[PDB]
RNA sequence: UAGCGGCGAGCGAACGGGGAGCAGCCCAGAGCCUGAAUCAGUGUGUGUGUUAGUGGAAGCGUCUGGAAAGGCGCGCGAUACAGGGUGACAGCCCCGUACACAAAAAUGCACAUGCUGUGAGCUCGAUGAGUAGGGCGGGACACGUGGUAUCCUGUCUGAAUAUGGGGGGACCAUCCUCCAAGGCUAAAUACUCCUGACUGACCGAUAGUGAACCAGUACCGUGAGGGAAAGGCGAAAAGAACCCCGGCGAGGGGAGUGAAAAAGAACCUGAAACCGUGUACGUACAAGCAGUGGGAGCACGCUUAGGCGUGUGACUGCGUACCUUUUGUAUAAUGGGUCAGCGACUUAUAUUCUGUAGCAAGGUUAACCGAAUAGGGGAGCCGAAGGGAAACCGAGUCUUAACU
């Protein structure tokens, strides 16, 4: 039968033009008042999944 | 496509038990034991093709020593003498001559002595 | 290119891409292996430990008797037990890319030509559905082991050929790769050529 | 060429591994599974994404976005597609008929991809700046 | 995929598109014309299936052999060379097979027709209430109460009546669409205790059914229930008349049959463990994984000597089995009494990578049709475009008021 998407992964990663994955930074959900504005600024933009983690993400998203 | 193994297996066991001929008890009768016996036989044999070259040289030396001492010189000096005389006859041949041509062996001792004198 | 007609001493104009191309052996192989596999019926099975008859009773208690622990009288370790990876009916057919199919045919026809195994004639028929007549015609033509390919089905010819083991008859529409190979010679009528050509673009 | 003189291309039918068939084969005994532990077992191994218990990467990180139902009925058209429609007039219908966009597409954009070498009349389609320059260069027409 | 989801593990649509098949009716009612289409039960007719059957081509010589279907020679049939049997392998010996045929009787299905019954078309009507809706508790919908439409209802309630009502995923307006609370309906779909025919890169007696065999037996169990082992003389019984030892034994030796008894009924082949008789060599002052390296002697063959083959092995150097598990095992750790047979990385579908082949900015079709491994079918899928959460812009895009 068809492989099943790990559906929670599919709500956190998106495949980019050269085959990597973009994702949202952790730590910008709450407990924000104490966090420097600088630090939070740099968590806003999306980031790329690291080399160590691509195997894991790709395993979870066979149809990405 | 069901495969029966008897013909192949039988040939395999027979090839081993044949190499176990002469061995005692289960070693020449019972596959499991014969197989281990044939392996150990190869192991020793591998080992002993190296050892054989050691034991024979050890034999030659011992006889050269005896024949050298009969002519009044020790193996070690006899060898040194021959080396200094540029004599290159090896120890297999020297041990043969020690036994079969006592007069030539003595002549070799005189050549050794001269080169040491 | 042009194919010399055996006894009309005439020529027939055919596509060089069909009858004149190089032999692609790997291509031909894949299609004939696929054809043979497509002929498989695939009907069989054996019984798993689940399908052998008997009950789920543990043959003896787990500890204490000194026997190896057991669990099922249908264990595949056991005589009368299930087959570990028991078989099921399977479908052995393979996909062959349409283009790889036609390409294979083209390569085959081109070797036949190149090996002088392809023979072209205007007509090929017999006057009655009598095996003896076909046999006779074949002797006169110095043919024995042969595939006859005609433009339209010919009934007499078909019937006359059926009991001849070294002979098969076929309309252009029904040719196949392994038949084109499996006979010494292949005889085709002009019409059959004209139709095979159309078929192989 | 006979049924017993055909062989496959070198390297096209590599042989399968067969584990557990003795020392010489190189895959005997443990069958390349090493010694013990979960991964050596029949049926043994952990699921996709499992990291040992640590909050895994696809839970560590936050969800983002929503899905636009509109994106899915919106298609892009290449310049190379404009000649492939029968009639030199490009509409939603025309493009559907020529099998370039899906049947349920309700909006489309001609983008600068490939080229157009024939006058075309695009209509009811959005056109990118570049594409408009390319379509018009080749004598074409754009209209709402 | 969209979604659902301790948004975990998992669960998983529909719109729309391609196909198989296709069929539409009745009541909620009285009149008029009236047995008018339809269905069913059923007589008769023809047709045609099933349950017995009938015919069904063509070879002889020679050699080997116990026997010819085999070898060799020359013939012949074939819409029949599918298969089986026959003293070894048979188109032509036998049974068949291709093809052509056949039913007194019962029965299937079909058109036709009689019959009892059923009612046709017409006009004017009528239009499903404890229902829809709602509160409470549950359940079903991919949808777990969620912002949750739709469905069912255990409990309490409860409408409007075509100027009316439902739905369009909370809800409202607009618009579009449909008409609940009555019923029937063939095909395409699911299956195989059974019957006939045919087939298999399925098994071939520890396999294949548990069961090739008097097996759901023997046997076990109070019972539910559990549940075996076990095929092969030979072409033909020609299955050994007769004689001898023996208990009017068992068993054997002759005779005879047979190609063979190197087929004698425990019967084809007849492996291995295991046990004997015989011969060669060694062995009763000698210590250990039993071999290996050196090596006398004896026996037996050579070569016609040549200090070589084979068997044995006094004496001598070295030498603590295998598997497993371990940092490490001669280990006094595990496992195996031995032999023979069996016994463990498969299969299906997804997915990615490598190798290989085809075609190439294209590649490929799926169900299905089929002229059936062809051809048709391009519904789809992947790819040639990305960026952005998205609208959207697009070789760019996003970020930000804007980016050096
Ligand atoms: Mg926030
Ligand atoms: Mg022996
Ligand atoms: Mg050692
Ligand atoms: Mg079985
Ligand atoms: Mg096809
Ligand atoms: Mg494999
Ligand atoms: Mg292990
Ligand atoms: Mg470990
Ligand atoms: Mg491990
Ligand atoms: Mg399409
Ligand atoms: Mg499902
Ligand atoms: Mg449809
Ligand atoms: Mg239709
Ligand atoms: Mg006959
Ligand atoms: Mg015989
Ligand atoms: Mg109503
Ligand atoms: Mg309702
Ligand atoms: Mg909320
Ligand atoms: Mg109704
Ligand atoms: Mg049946
Ligand atoms: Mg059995
Ligand atoms: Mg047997
Ligand atoms: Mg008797
Ligand atoms: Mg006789
Ligand atoms: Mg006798
Ligand atoms: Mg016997
Ligand atoms: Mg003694
Ligand atoms: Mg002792
Ligand atoms: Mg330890
Ligand atoms: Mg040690
Ligand atoms: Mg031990
Ligand atoms: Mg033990
Ligand atoms: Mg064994």
């Amino acid at each position: 039968p068809k492989i099943k998407t790990v559906r929670g992964a599919a709500k956190r990663f998106k495949k980019t033009g050269k085959g990597g994955f973009k994702h949202k930074h952790a730590n910008l959900r709450h407990i924000l008042t104490k966090k420097a504005t600088k630090r939070k600024r740099h968590l806003r933009p999306k980031a790329m999944v690291s080399k160590g983690d691509l195997g894991l993400v790709i395993a979870c998203l066979p149809y990405a | 496509a069901r495969v029966k193994r008897g013909v192949i297996a039988r040939a395999r066991h027979k090839k081993i038990l044949k190499q176990a001929k002469g061995y005692y008890g289960a070693r020449s009768r019972v596959y499991r034991v014969a197989f281990q016996a044939v392996i150990k036989a190869g192991q020793y044999a591998y080992r002993d093709r190296r050892q054989r070259k050691r034991q024979f040289r050890q034999l030659w030396i011992a006889r050269i020593n005896a024949a050298a001492r009969q002519n009044g010189i020790s193996y070690s000096k006899f060898i040194n003498g021959l080396k200094k005389a540029s004599v290159e006859i090896d120890r297999k041949i020297l041990a043969d001559i020690a036994v079969f041509d006592k007069v030539a062996f003595t002549a070799l001792v005189e050549k050794a002595k001269a080169a040491l004198a | 290119m042009e194919l010399v007609l055996k006894d009309a001493q005439s020529a027939l104009t055919v596509s060089e891409t069909t009858f004149g191309r190089d032999f692609n052996e790997a291509l031909v192989h894949q299609v004939v292996v696929a054809y043979a596999a497509g002929a498989r019926q695939g009907t069989r099975a054996q019984k798993t430990r689940a399908e052998v008859t008997g009950s789920g009773k543990k043959p003896w208690r787990q500890k204490g008797t000194g026997r190896a622990r057991s669990g099922s009288i249908k264990s595949p370790i056991w005589r009368s037990g299930g087959v570990t990876f028991a078989a099921r009916p399977q479908d052995h057919s393979q996909k062959v890319n349409k283009k790889m199919y036609r390409g294979a045919l083209k390569s085959i026809l081109s070797e036949l030509v190149r090996q002088d195994r392809l023979i072209v004639v205007e007509k090929f028929s017999v006057e009655a559905p009598k095996t003896k007549l076909l046999a006779q015609k074949l002797k006169d033509m110095a043919l024995e082991d042969v595939l006859i390919i005609t433009g339209e089905l010919d009934e007499n010819l078909f019937l006359a050929a059926r009991n001849l083991h070294k002979v098969d008859v076929r309309d252009a529409t029904g040719i196949d790769p392994v038949s084109l190979i499996a006979f010494d010679k292949v005889v085709m009528t002009a019409d059959a050529v004209k139709q095979v050509e159309e078929m192989l673009a | 060429m006979r049924l017993n003189t055909l062989s496959p291309a070198e390297g096209s039918k590599k042989a399968g591994k067969r584990l557990g068939r003795g020392i010489g084969s190189g895959l005997g005994k443990t069958g390349g599974r090493g010694h013990k532990g979960q991964k050596s077992r029949s049926g043994g191994g952990v699921r996709r994404g499992f990291e040992g218990g640590q909050m895994p990467l696809y839970r560590r990180l936050p969800k983002f976005g929503f899905t636009s139902r509109k994106a899915a009925i919106t298609a892009e058209i290449r310049l190379s597609d404009l000649a492939k429609v029968e009639g030199g007039v490009v509409d939603l219908n025309t493009l559907k008929a020529a099998n370039i966009i899906g049947i349920q597409i309700e909006f489309a954009k001609v983008i600068l991809a490939g080229e157009v070498t024939t006058p075309v009349t695009v209509r009811g389609l959005r056109v990118t700046k570049g594409a408009r320059a390319a379509i018009e260069a080749a004598g074409g027409k754009i209209e709402e």
